[PDB]
Formats: C-alpha cells, structure tokens, sequence
C-alpha cells in the first residue's frame, strides 16, 4: 500500500535533514551525481511504500502548491526546539493543512526536531500541551543523531492507518 | 534541479520513483 | 489506462504539473 506524507514547517527547521536521515541515512554532505523520495519499509508487520513531500520552508500563495499538499494523506508538523517563532508558526501549519484537505480531520503527528542542541528555547511540556490540545502524537528527533526519526514517520503512517 | 526524465523503458516503480521526485521539484520551483 | 509521456528540454512548469497529475493518475490506475 502507498502512503503519501508530506513534511511541513518553518525555514531552516530541519524538513530536509530528517527526509535524508529517513532515506539515505546519514547526515554530514555527500556529493555524488538522484535524491530519492521514496522508501519501502515494513510497519507493526505490514509493508508500507513510503511518498515523503520535503517543502519548501519559504512560503507563498500558489494553487499548484495546494494540489501538491491536497495529495498527501499524512503530515508532519515540524518545529526546532531552539526556535520559538518555528513552534508558534505550528496552528499556522495545521490551518493551512485544514484549508487545503477540507477537513478537521487529518493525520498528523507534531514534531520537535533538532533535540541534539546544546540549548532549547521551547520545553517538551509545551509541545506535549499543544499536541494534545491538536489530539495528536508528538515526537522529538534529531536528524543529527538520527534518534526519534523512524519513529516520527512510522508513527504517521500509524495514523494514517487509523484514519 | 529537474529529475531527468524516466525512460521508455521504465518500469512501475521506476515511475513511482520518478513521481516522487517531480512531486518535489514542483514544489520547490513554484 | 495509457502511460503518459514525460515531456522534453521545452516543457514549462505547467507541462510538467501536466505530466505529474497524469502520472499520478495512472500509477494509481495500475494498482
Ligand atoms: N544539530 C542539528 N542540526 C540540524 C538538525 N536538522 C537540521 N539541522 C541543520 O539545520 C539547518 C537546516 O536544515 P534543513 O534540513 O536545511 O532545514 P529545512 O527545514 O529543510 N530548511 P528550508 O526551510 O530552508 O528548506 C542545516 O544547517 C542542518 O544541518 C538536527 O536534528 N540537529
Ligand atoms: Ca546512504
Ligand atoms: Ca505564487
Ligand atoms: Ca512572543
Ligand atoms: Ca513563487
Ligand atoms: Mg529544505
């Protein structure tokens, strides 16, 4: 069965690091001339292709963005610990993905990235309220260390399922 | 930036991997 | 449920959204 998620959020958050970390596992630069976006993995025993949307963070008005969006059927709400502005942008994000799927009632898991830093500015508590205020799972990652980073997409994919 | 087309011969999931990476693209280039 | 041909070195970014909701739509016509 196909799944197709998109990862949304702030600039510089870390939707890209995560998307590589998930992918091609790793996350110094590599150099070698195609990016994949695709991954065939198996979930609680049943196996799953896996469609992985990676926005752009800057954003915009565009109709052909809302289509692209409109086409995925799970998403995750990335914020960095060390950004308070990429956490408050979250109801934005979940707006946004309401507007465009029509519906209050989408797959969604909240996650808190870039975990690995020497400082935060944004506590668990205050993700884990906000999350559940959404009555959705919140989990924190790092792409750097990879920790948290399987379990935030399978843990859509859950969700998706559930749906 | 744009991925390379996928080829006549493609198979399926040469195209699901292909569709993936334009999905991208489209995104970025809007 | 014909395959859809992806477009040459000319086409624009609407060709290409063109060719991507095609190909959406017969990927999932073969499943
Ligand atoms: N320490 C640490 N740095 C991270 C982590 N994830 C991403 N970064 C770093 O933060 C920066 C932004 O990462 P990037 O993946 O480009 O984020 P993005 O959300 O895709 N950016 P954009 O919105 O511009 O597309 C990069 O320098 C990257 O190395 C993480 O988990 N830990
Ligand atoms: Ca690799
Ligand atoms: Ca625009
Ligand atoms: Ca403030
Ligand atoms: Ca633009
Ligand atoms: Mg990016």
């Amino acid at each position: 069965t196909e799944y197709k998620l998109v990862v949304v959020g702030a600039v510089g958050v870390g939707k890209s690091a995560l998307t590589i970390q998930l992918i091609q596992n790793h996350f110094v630069d590599e150099y070698d001339p195609e990016p994949s976006y695709r991954k065939q993995v198996v979930i609680d025993g049943e196996t799953c292709l896996l469609d992985i949307l990676d926005t752009a963070g800057q954003e915009e008005y565009s109709a052909m963005r809302d289509q692209y969006m409109r086409t995925g059927e799970g998403f995750l709400c990335v914020f960095a610990i060390n950004n308070t502005k990429s956490f408050e942008d979250i109801h934005h994000y979940r707006e946004q993905i309401k507007r465009v799927k029509d519906s209050e009632d989408v797959p969604m898991v909240l996650v808190g990235n870039k975990c690995d830093l020497p400082s935060r500015t944004v506590d668990t508590k205050q993700a884990q309220d906000l999350a559940r205020s959404y009555g959705i799972p919140f989990i924190e990652t790092s792409a750097k260390t990879r920790q948290g980073v399987d379990d935030a997409f399978y843990t859509l994919v859950r969700e998706i399922r559930k749906h | 930036r744009r991925p390379r087309c996928p080829g006549d011969d493609a198979s399926i999931e040469d195209l699901h991997e292909y569709w993936a990476r334009l999905w991208n693209y489209l995104y970025a280039v809007a």
